[PDB]
């Protein structure tokens, strides 16, 4: 059922048929921006959802803005129907030259005068707009940027419950949060003051502000009669009058100002009911439309908190009071009365990239707007035109400062195709506009059961942002409103319906929810009369195979994308497969891919949707394949060429390589994968290779997590990486002259300058080491006489002064490999730099790293590890066929940690690589029943897979591990129970029990020791403080702390915490004195005082505080 | 670029408020090692090697070029001293030169001329 | 050396504020933008903090190393080490009691 | 409160200033960063507010007027020595950009920032360094493995004295140049120099 | 009087005042969480951090 045409074949463990296979894994990320442009897919894709209304986001944004105009009413001014441009360069222009893939967008403003009555139209530019790669991704500057979607709180009316904890007595109390604008807090409280809080002010009773609206005693008292505390606290307000309450009112809001009753009302109304000051989004307006059942039978056009909304808000609260189980209204149907839940997806809406890009644009828009007004109000009003009216500066500067500054922004993380996928798929919860790691409390980083099938509950950073950034399930949509959507297939009467139907979390709470894992006979017929199901809110209880209503799709429903493809997940715990997920995200890319012998269904729909891998957009034939590029015609006559990137630095340091793995004269159908990029083996996600691991305690090499390797992975290049470092260094224009880069360099030796060319540059290909220079250029010198015997010297040997300085960039510490390109851009050249720049080159470092001592491995079980030891390939322990074993894993670590999964895949993997044959003369065994039919037999290094939540069984595996092929010698190594007998490779006698064997798939961290070894004897040091400090090409010190220093005072140890904060911290002369004793022969010195305290004391000493020292005499000292 | 706002050095950098930017800004001093250990060698290996010049050659260094008193006394200067001539100056001084580039004493001012 | 038996802390008074200082800021101005050097009076005139740079005059008469302690009174700036630039104080002065 | 100010046989005139300090200029330095861009504290600006307010007082009194710009312009002067010592302790709190507070100098010393609690974080000490630790059983109790290019780094002073005392350099220059180059001569020191 | 004084000085000053004539003054143990108890002993540049 390969829906690719081209998949590798590996059968599955499947028992269950999927009915609907996974959306475009990047389809969140790519509607939300053809939404807010608008095309005519998006356009189509409404249409079919059956959206009366198809409106887009820009024509939106700036038709809500329409039509500005004066006070005076003799102007006014529109504009509307905004259409795009094509691109200015193709992706790999922008990303090479370092311009910003967009593409402008014009906007028709149709000036028009009211007095005269004349109209004058014609095409605005309004800048570019970063347009989004085909990707989901955008390319800024040059370098790759993601927006990642943000989880906020809808707008609308949320009941909030408090207990009193004297009374006793419950206080019901609501909430109506907009968009923007007034904040309204109807709370009861013990005195019975039913008041409102506009902009936290004084709680003034309900009653007050309900006549202040114009609404009569009279209709207070026949419309809240049914309610009892209300109607005494409408009769005990004293202030009475319309008049009145609008000037009590008003002194509340503004007190000290003209009270008058035209004042009064024109302030109600910018607060209240004008659309700029106060706003509800479309959402807002919707949801609260929901929750009080009014104006249900129109669209929503207007967007403003009315009157009849607040009677209906104080009713809702007056009745929830009562106790009421629900309400009625005239013109609205019975809706249900209880307390809102904060954490519910039905009240948490998703603001995609389309919904950030279109409030900032508005925020650029309404900025725009100011000035284009205050300008048209003193223009001349006979010769004005729309262009010089409209002014294009402040919206574009809005789009580049969210663009570049705004925490939605982001890298997008480049490990692999599997990091790339969930970075676009992320759901961040923090940032702007939302909440705050110290603010927010920690109920919001727990899991709720709204989550099922929207938000993977495994997923999560481990770090303090944990619960605050998770990833959209497999299946989850976002629906047009921003709530996530869910696949679900109804039950009519008992039989399971083809036809899906998506639910959003209200929807799901009022109907009832199957599971996907109950039995259904092969007409649809629920075997079980009573089936576990799901209901309202964290309730899970049998129901009549009848009553029940909607069904899942598949058991994979409710993991993420990295989640799905960890196999036999359902067997390890929550904490673990969180881990293992996190790590399948950090895996670096090898030099040579290979896929996994055990892995879910999800690998080739991850690679494939990742955008890592060229496909195919046309079914075609292979005319000539080459590394670089290849041609391919299609059926209709026309040619086309793919190029790949080969060895293009990532985003975080890895290389990224795109080989072909077709051949010519091959017909490829339309959508195969025609080569594969980083971490892909076939057209199939493959971050690491597969090691036969054997799992015991060695000798304590591999005590307590830690991995021992076999040297036969170091000297077969199974675990070697490549890395692509990156320098650059620009020669920018100084005062006091222009810097320019030459070969010559003061005062060096031919030999150093050797690998130079004649422009001043390392020749390509040249080996570099640490500390040597790779770009030779001279600094304009001042006046500085030299110092005497440097100015002797100099006249000796005839060496010039040679003002120019040295400021050649260097490689810096701990780099090395060849020089793979170099990329120069020369102003002369007529090449866009930043200002006061005139030459500016980079070079790409390229490093090949083996895995040695230090770098971390870790499965997809979440167990790391780091390289104990690696042993040489004669001293590991090998089966009873000479096959040392690659890797040792401790296996005290495995029942502790609870993840048994990993014992599991080893069987699996034995099992697939050495293939297996059921017995089948006899008819298929008992426990092979539910076997596929085509997995009773497989080859020798076969393909297996076993699908989250829904694969083979203990006693499948148990079967297989009885039916293994034999090896080509005639012998079976691993014994039924999956143990197999070594023999030692040191001592040469087997061990006395079996142990364990098999194939388990090994990734490699990107937490190389490369990167993390550190050291510092001295270096340079900070301004302002005179700590030690350094950019991490010199190195910096350690952190000493306060714990550290209790530890040191602990011991009694005094004179060394008098050293490690006084000599080699902060003594400006101890320092030299120190490291001139130890260049000499002569002892330490005594250590003085910190300069932090010196610091401290001039400080203190500012404030006008007389801070001074003193000996027992009394005497001021001196410091 | 003489029209622009300075960055304030308190501002935060890297937006998590683990530093200000003030914090990260190295000085332009002698460095603990790069001059003072280089500079007091150099005026240990001053004194065993300059030392070695004969004494009225150690005095015609000292006044002309300038170690004990400084202000290199121009072969006109230091012959008002000395009551010398400026031509005959030159060859002593060349003598000198080619002393010192020789042997032990070169060797060890090698290391200080790179 | 270091004994320091007690520390006390006060509250400075017009006369104390003034001893520590050794020079009265007059003027605002910062660095003069041509020279990229500290302003006469200003707030980080050598007159009133210290030198720039070690050994250093501002006018050069006193540029040599062997000035110690040594006042030039062409610019009544001392002769000492950049880092007094750090420890020398200065006091404004109040037109109006705050 | 009466009792403290009578013990101490000071004035309470303390509380009424007529000189205010300045710290000096390397507390709050003003640095040329890359691309010729000046950067500098906003104690600077602060100063720079108190000094101004000041000085046109003393215009307007050389000059004469009206009591009521006088003491307006006294009130300036008093409130921007209040915003010197403290920003938002009183008022509104000023800022030039993005509506950001410009760090006083009490400021300096209160908060997460200040330098009392940062003292109490402690400071960053030289001749250190940081890696990954692995397992080794072939050690003895009191005994611990150095990576070489981490211990070459760290015993740079040590090693590269002893190298010069062997001879193996002329000077401490010639050694500084080897022991950055990694001859294969500095191994052996380095091992004997951490015995 | 109702002021925290450490056992020790308030022993040592009334046993200086009633050896003089001066009457005695009447206290009783109590204890004290470690946030005050620290505020209490502890120097003023300790204190402010
Ligand atoms: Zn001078």
């Amino acid at each position: 059922n390969n829906s690719v045409p081209g998949a590798p074949n590996r059968v599955s463990f499947a028992k269950l048929r999927e009915p609907l296979e996974v959306p475009g894994l990047l389809d969140v990320q790519t509607d939300s921006f053809e939404w807010l442009i608008g095309s005519p897919r998006w356009r189509e894709s409404a249409a079919e959802r059956g959206d009366v209304n198809p409106v887009g986001g820009l024509e939106e944004v700036l038709y809500e803005l329409s039509p500005i105009e004066d006070f005076s009413g003799s102007m006014s001014l529109s504009f509307s129907d905004p259409r795009f441009d094509d691109v200015k360069a193709p992706v790999d222009e922008c990303k090479d030259k370092d311009m910003t893939y967009a593409a402008p967008l014009f906007v028709t403003a149709e000036f028009i005068n009211n007095n005269t009555g004349e109209i004058k139209s014609q095409t605005v530019f309004m800048g570019d707009f970063p347009m989004m790669t085909e990707k989901g991704t955008f390319i800024i500057n040059g370098t790759e940027r993601v927006v990642v979607s943000q989880l906020v709180r809808s707008p609308g009316v949320y009941f909030d419950e408090t207990i009193d904890k004297s009374t006793d007595k419950t206080l019901h109390s609501v909430k109506v949060i907009p968009s923007r604008g007034a904040w309204l807090e109807f709370d009861v409280d013990k005195r019975d003051t039913v008041g409102v809080r506009i902009d936290r002010k004084r709680r003034q009773p309900v009653t007050v502000l309900l006549k202040a609206l114009g609404w009569t005693s009279e209709q207070i008292v026949e419309r809240f009669g049914f309610s009892e505390i209300m109607r005494s606290t409408l009769e005990k307000d004293n202030t009475v009058g319309t008049d009145e309450a609008l000037l009590d009112i008003y002194r509340k809001l503004r007190p000290g100002e003209p009270p008058t009753k035209e004042s009064a009302q024109t302030l109600l109304e910018n607060l209240f009911f004008k659309e700029k000051r106060y706003d509800l989004a479309r959402v807002g307006r919707y949801k609260v439309n929901k929750k009080l059942g009014l104006h249900v039978g129109e669209p929503i056009t207007s967007s403003t908190l009315t009157e009849e909304d607040v009677v209906a808000t104080i009713e809702y609260l007056v009745r929830l009071h009562e106790g009421q189980t629900t309400m009625t209204v005239p013109g609205g149907v019975e809706v249900p009365v209880e307390t809102d839940d904060i954490d519910h997806f039905g009240n948490r809406r998703l603001r995609t990239v389309g919904e950030l890009i279109q409030n900032q644009i508005r925020v650029g828009m309404s900025r725009m707007e100011r000035v284009v007004r205050e300008r048209m109000t003193t223009q001349d009003v006979e010769a004005i035109t729309p262009q010089t009216l409209i002014n294009i500066r402040p919206v574009v500067a809005a789009i580049k400062e969210f663009f570049g500054t705004s925490q939605l922004s982001q890298f997008m993380d480049q490990n692999n195709p599997l990091s790339g996928l969930t970075h676009k798929r992320r759901l961040s919860a923090l940032g702007p506009g939302g909440l705050s790691r110290e603010r927010a409390g920690l109920e919001v980083r727990d899991v709720h059961p709204s989550h099922y099938g929207r938000m993977c509950p495994i997923e999560t950073p481990e770090g303090p942002n944990i619960g605050l950034i998770g990833s959209l399930s497999v299946y989850a949509r976002v629906n047009p409103f921003g709530f996530i959507e869910t696949p679900y297939r109804k039950v009519v009467d008992g039989v399971v319906s083809d036809e899906i139907v998506y639910l959003t979390a209200d929807e799901e709470d009022r109907h009832v929810v199957a599971q996907a894992n109950s039995p259904i006979d092969a007409d649809g017929r629920f075997v079980e009369p009573r089936v576990l199901v799901r209901r309202k809110a964290g309730e899970v209880e049998y129901v009549p195979s009848s009553e029940v209503d909607y069904m899942d799709v598949s058991p994979r429903q409710m993991v993420s994308v990295a989640t799905a493809m960890i196999p036999f997940l359902e067997h390890d715990d929550a904490n673990r497969a969180l881990m293992g997920a996190n790590m399948q995200r950090q895996a670096v890319p090898l030099v040579r891919s290979e896929a996994p012998l055990v892995g879910t269904g999800m690998e080739l729909r991850a690679a494939i949707d990742a955008g890592d891998v060229v496909v195919a957009e046309e079914s075609g034939v292979i005319e000539e394949v080459s590394a670089d590029y290849i041609t391919v015609m299609h059926d209709n006559g026309t040619r086309r060429t793919y190029r790949m990137r080969k060895f293009a630095r990532s985003n975080h340091g890895t290389c990224a390589n795109q080989c072909p793995i077709v051949d010519a004269g091959d017909r490829v159908e339309a959508g195969q994968v025609i080569a594969d990029g980083p971490c892909t083996d076939d057209g199939e996600m493959a971050l690491g290779k597969n090691l036969l691991v054997a799992i015991m305690p060695w000798e304590g090499h591999n005590y307590e997590d830690a991995i021992i390797l076999s040297n036969r992975l170091v000297e077969e290049d199974v675990l070697t990486s490549i890395h692509i470092e990156e320098h650059e260094i620009d020669a920018r224009d100084t005062k006091l002259g222009a810097e320019e880069i030459t070969r010559d360099i003061p005062n060096i030796s031919d030999e150093v300058l050797a690998d130079l060319d004649e422009r001043g540059i390392v020749r390509i290909g040249a080996e570099v080491r640490d500390g040597d220079i790779l770009v030779g250029k001279v600094t304009p010198k001042g006046e500085t006489e030299l110092t005497p015997e440097e100015r002797l010297l100099r006249a000796i040997f005839g060496e010039k002064a040679r003002e120019v300085r040295d400021t050649s960039l260097k490689v810096p510490h701990g780099e090395s490999g060849k020089v793979i390109g170099i990329r120069v851009f020369s102003r002369e050249d007529e090449d866009e730099l930043p200002a006061g720049v005139n030459e500016l080159v980079r070079v790409y470092v390229a490093q090949k790293r083996k895995i040695s001592d230090g770098d971390k491995l870790a499965g997809r079980h979440g167990n790391k590890g780091v390289i104990g030891k690696i042993l040489p390939v004669e001293d590991m322990p090998f089966l009873a066929d000479g096959t040392p074993v690659d890797i040792i894993l401790n296996t005290h670590g495995v029942p502790r940690r609870m993840n048994i999964g990993q014992i599991l895949e080893t069987h699996l993997g034995w099992c697939a690589h050495s293939g297996w044959k059921v017995d089948a003369a006899k008819g298929v065994p008992d426990w092979a029943a539910r076997l596929p039919d085509e997995l009773l037999e497989a080859q020798p290094n076969a393909i297996v897979s076993t699908p989250v939540f829904d694969g083979a069984q203990e006693a499948e595996l148990q079967g297989l591990l009885s039916c293994t092929l034999p090896n080509r010698d005639g012998d079976v190594l691993v014994d039924a129970d999956g143990k197999a007998m070594l023999f030692d490779g040191r001592s040469g006698e087997p061990f006395p029990y079996p142990v364990t064997v098999g194939y388990m798939y090994i990734m490699k961290l990107h937490h190389l020791v490369d990167d993390k070894i550190h050291a510092r004897s001295t270096g340079p040091y900070s301004m302002i403080t005179q700590q030690p400090l350094g950019g991490k090409a010199q190195f910096g010190g350690q952190r000493f702390g306060e714990m550290e220093c209790w530890a040191m005072q602990a011991y009694g140890a005094a004179y060394t915490l008098q050293e490690l904060l006084t000599i080699k911290s902060d003594d400006t002369v101890g320092r030299v004195k120190v490291y001139e004793a130890i260049v000499k022969g002569e002892n330490i010195p005594e250590p003085g005082i910190p300069e932090s305290f010196k610091v401290l004391l001039k400080e203190l000493q500012s404030l006008c505080l007389n801070v001074e020292v003193l000996s027992s005499d009394g005497a001021a000292i001196e410091l | 670029e003489h029209s622009r706002d300075p960055v304030s050095l308190d501002m935060p950098v890297g937006s998590e408020e683990e530093a200000p930017l003030g914090d990260f800004i190295e000085d332009a001093e002698a460095m603990s090692a790069e001059n003072a250990v280089i500079a007091e060698l150099l005026h240990t290996d001053i004194r065993s090697v300059l030392a070695t010049l004969d004494e009225r050659e150690h005095q015609v260094i000292r006044l002309r070029f300038g170690l004990d008193d400084g202000q290199p006394r121009t072969l006109d200067q230091i012959g008002k001293l000395f009551g010398l001539s400026r031509e005959r100056v030159r060859q002593i001084e060349r003598d000198v030169m080619s002393k010192l580039r020789h042997g032990e004493r070169a060797d060890r001012l090698r290391s200080y001329a790179s | 050396v270091n004994f320091f038996d007690e520390l006390r802390i006060g509250l400075a008074t017009a006369e104390d504020i003034r001893q520590w200082s050794y020079g009265e800021v007059k003027k605002p101005e910062t660095i003069n933008y041509r020279t990229l050097k500290p302003e006469k009076d200003g707030l980080f005139c050598e007159k009133i903090f210290g030198p720039t740079r070690d050994w250093e005059c501002y006018c050069g008469k006193y540029k040599r190393v062997r000035f110690k302690g040594i006042i030039c009174e062409r610019c009544g700036v001392e002769v000492t080490r950049a880092k007094v630039r750090r420890e020398r104080m200065g006091h404004i002065e109040l037109a109006a009691p705050v | 409160v009466v009792a403290a100010f009578q013990q101490s046989g000071n004035s309470p005139m303390g509380m009424v200033l007529d000189a205010v300090p300045v710290i000096p200029p390397e507390l709050r330095p003003m640095v040329q960063l890359d691309g010729g861009r000046f950067a500098t504290s906003d104690l600077n600006d602060l100063y720079r507010r108190v000094i101004n307010r000041n000085n046109r007082l003393k215009r307007l009194i050389d000059l004469g007027a009206p009591e009521i710009i006088v003491n307006n312009e006294k009130r300036m002067l008093q409130e921007s020595v209040d915003a010197l010592f403290d920003n938002g302790r009183r008022g509104r709190p000023v800022t030039g950009p993005g509506n950001r507070p410009l760090k006083s100098l009490s400021d300096l010393l209160k908060g997460k920032q200040g330098r009392f609690r940062q003292n109490l974080l402690g400071k960053r000490v030289d001749y250190s360094g940081r890696s990954v630790i692995v397992v080794g059983p072939q050690l003895k109790l009191h005994q611990c493995g150095l990576p070489k290019l981490m211990a070459l780094e760290l015993f740079k002073p040590f090693v590269m004295k002893r190298l010069v005392d062997l001879n193996h350099a002329q000077n401490i220059k010639s050694a500084k140049r080897m022991v950055e180059r990694q001859r294969p001569q500095v191994w052996d020191v380095l091992e004997e120099v951490i015995a | 009087p109702g002021s925290l004084i450490d056992r020790a000085e308030f022993e040592a000053e009334n046993r200086r005042v009633v050896a003089e004539g001066g009457e005695p003054a009447a206290g009783r143990p109590v204890l004290m969480g470690i946030t005050k108890a620290s505020l209490a002993t502890d120097s003023w540049l300790s204190a402010a951090s």
